């Protein structure tokens, strides 16, 4: 039923001015005896509570940030929304949104609900859309048993970028790893597939990566040819 | 006919039991009451007693009287704290005390739940029933306090019904308090519901008064 | 305001009750505190409130085996019957003038099946190698423990320049992966006969092994 999710760009220039969006459903932000909040957790480190407001009644905020912080909550929509003005490299975190829940009856105060959360780099470098390349699978792996095929998404700023198979219908047997960050400063990842070597020939195997920082979406189609192409 | 003697007190201090009116504190029964006129042993904590001059005509004359404890301190409130509601407001021969009809609750550690309480009117008379409410200063005070922010208080019977939260500020310092209290009252008709029900700020009764109101007037006179 | 402390880490074997503790700074004993989990790359979720005197309410669809006490100014998370999902951070929670977390302990969960590394090579795409340049992708995965050290071969002898290896991390399988990706120029990938990447773990390598020019 309940659910948060958050929204905003994913990279952000220094002394420029972070801002996201969490968006409820299951629920509304006019009723209820609860609070709107958010919650950051910088990169390898713990959670940090940011502020929350309420539709109605009074507005908290963690001491240390309330001069750079500004909350609005948009009563038509169920949205409410984090404003962070002249971020660092400091503000550099996963942002996640949540439901604080002043249960009445206890007195407690707590998140029960949590969005999925989403990355804020703060960078004055800017972004790099990737580059996608097909790892067509062998014939040591078309054999007896199975067969591995992917895509390589090469190159890119900042993290992260999401793949898919088959525009979301594959999923069994799909492992995206995790990137690798390179001399370079750029990153790097691949998803395979494990697959029933039928040889693959017009078994279609197409990868969907998304990188949104820079506006990147594109589907390679992981022809199986294996380098044999013309 | 034989009066009610409050020495320094005035009836605010007696009613509420301000701890210098400790001496004389329950006579039986009375025509008419004699008083120090605008005594500062009335409210020790600073602010308002509402529907004062209608209780003083109340208080006058009474056929019969009897202090009675409607929630008793050591049972009724087991998730507040019903120790630390003290002042130097209200000092009592060395320490830091309150009123004795009342009871100022505050939160428990952490967490401050929804407290209801309820009181049926047995005792055959009318019963008065006096609380208090309770407007801290800033912010903090409040969450020292009663943790929420957002608190209220409702005090109902079948004649009364209201609503109260607290308007926080700095007003002038009086006897070293910035927030001021309350002071309120209803008679409970008899087989009628009285019902507090509180987030924070609510001055709980303590004691109450089982009484027989006389016929017309009785009279108020000062030293 | 409060303060909360736990220590960062903590182990435990399958099947075992686990007890983590949160400790509530002096002077704020009788709080009452929250439970949350997070799981490696995920939100957190909550688990459960709980009273200073040891009354725990879980949330929603949290299992049994998750339960809390108090002893002074310690609040405990008990999770009993312990398995390898509850590997994960667990923060605590509690509220005063703000809403303050706990810094976190990480869950290691111990006792599952030693597990060899299951390796996959790539060699570089037609696409990249037109492009100019060419990546060999040396795939890694379901090993446990998580101590894997990689080597490339050109030929038969050790390559120096151009690797770079990702640290191993916990994944959907409870098993972990790492990729390493070896950069080379084409004319250098044609210059030997097969590259290897050299997987050894607890002691014992597997190999895979690719090589160029046979397409058209
Ligand atoms: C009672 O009265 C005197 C002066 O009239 C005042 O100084 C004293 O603080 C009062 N005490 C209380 C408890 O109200
Ligand atoms: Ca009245």
């Amino acid at each position: 039923q309940v659910q948060l999710q958050e929204s905003g760009p994913g990279l952000v220039k220094p002394s420029e001015t972070l801002s996201l969006t969490c968006t409820v459903s299951g629920g509304s932000v006019n009723t209820g005896s609860y609070y709107w909040s958010w919650i950051r957790q910088p990169p390898g480190k713990g959670l940090e509570w940011i502020a929350y407001s309420s539709v109605s009644g009074t507005s908290n905020y963690n001491p240390s940030l309330k001069s750079r912080v500004t909350l609005t909550v948009d009563t038509s929509k169920n949205q409410f929304s984090l404003s962070v003005r002249s971020v660092t490299a400091a503000d550099t975190a996963v942002y996640f949104c949540a439901r604080l829940n002043y249960d009445i009856l206890t007195g407690y105060y707590f998140f029960d609900f949590w969005g999925q959360g989403t990355l804020v780099i703060v960078s004055s470098a800017s972004t790099k859309g990737p580059s996608v390349f097909p790892l067509a699978p062998s014939s040591k792996s078309a054999s007896g048993g199975t067969a591995a095929l992917g895509c390589l998404v090469k190159d890119y700023f900042p993290e992260p970028v999401t793949v898919s198979w088959n525009s979301g219908a594959l999923t069994s047997g799909v492992h995206t790893f995790p990137a690798v960050l390179q001399s370079s400063g750029l990153y790097s990842l691949s998803s395979v597939v494990t697959v029933p070597s039928s040889s693959s020939g017009t078994q279609t195997y197409i990868c969907n990566v998304n990188h949104k920082p820079s506006n990147t979406k594109v589907d390679k189609r992981v022809e199986p040819k294996s380098c044999d192409k013309t | 006919v034989a009066p009610l003697h409050l020495g320094k007190c005035n009836i605010a201090g007696w009613i509420l039991g301000n701890p210098e009116c400790e001496s004389l504190s329950t006579a039986s029964s009375w025509s008419y009451i004699v008083e120090t006129p605008s005594s500062d042993n009335g409210t020790c904590y600073p602010g308002d007693f509402i529907d004062y001059e209608e209780l003083r005509e109340q208080l006058s004359s009474v056929s019969s009287f009897e202090r009675f404890e409607i929630f008793p301190k050591t049972s009724s409130w087991p998730n507040h704290d019903s120790n630390k509601g003290v002042t130097a407001a209200c000092p009592h021969a060395g320490a830091k005390s309150f009123y004795k009809n009342l009871i100022w609750l505050v939160k428990k550690g952490n967490s401050y739940p929804k407290l209801s309480k309820s009181y049926i009117n047995d005792k055959g008379k009318e019963v008065l029933v006096l609380w208090g409410i309770h407007h801290p200063s800033t912010s903090a005070d409040q969450q020292s306090l009663y943790q929420n922010a957002d608190a209220y208080v409702f005090v109902g019977s079948s004649r009364y019904s209201k609503k109260f939260k607290p308007e926080i500020a700095i007003r002038p310092k009086v006897r070293d308090q910035e927030g001021r209290m309350n002071y309120y009252w209803t008679l409970v008709e008899p087989g009628d519901k009285i019902t507090f029900e509180a987030t924070g700020n609510l001055v709980v009764p303590r004691y109450a008064f089982a009484m027989e109101r006389n016929a017309g007037s009785g009279i108020i006179i000062s030293d | 305001q409060v303060e909360l402390t736990q220590s960062p880490s903590a182990s435990a074997s399958l099947g075992t009750s686990v007890k983590l503790t949160c400790t509530l700074s002096s002077g704020h004993s009788t709080y009452a505190i929250a439970w949350h989990q997070q799981r490696p790359g995920k939100g957190p979720r909550y688990l459960m409130n709980l009273s200073s005197g040891g009354r725990h309410t879980r949330g929603d669809g949290i299992p049994d085996r998750f339960s809390g006490s108090s002893s002074g100014a310690d609040r405990y998370l008990i999770i009993s019957s312990l398995q390898s999902e509850d590997e994960a951070d667990y923060y605590c929670q509690t509220w005063d003038a703000g809403m303050v977390f706990g810094g976190g302990t990480k869950l290691t969960v111990l006792g599952q099946s030693k597990a060899a590394p299951s390796v996959t090579l790539f060699p570089p795409s037609s696409e990249e190698l037109q492009a100019n340049k060419a990546t060999l992708v040396c795939l890694i995965s379901d090993f446990y423990p998580g101590a894997v050290t990689v080597a490339w071969k050109a030929d038969s002898s050790p390559v120096k320049a151009g690797v770079e290896t990702t640290t191993p991390s916990k994944q959907s399988n409870n098993k972990y992966a790492a990729s390493s990706y070896l950069s080379l120029t084409p004319e250098q990938w044609k210059s030997h006969r097969s590259y290897s990447c050299q997987v050894t773990h607890e002691g014992s390598t597997v190999e895979k092994t690719v090589a160029p020019t046979e397409c058209s």
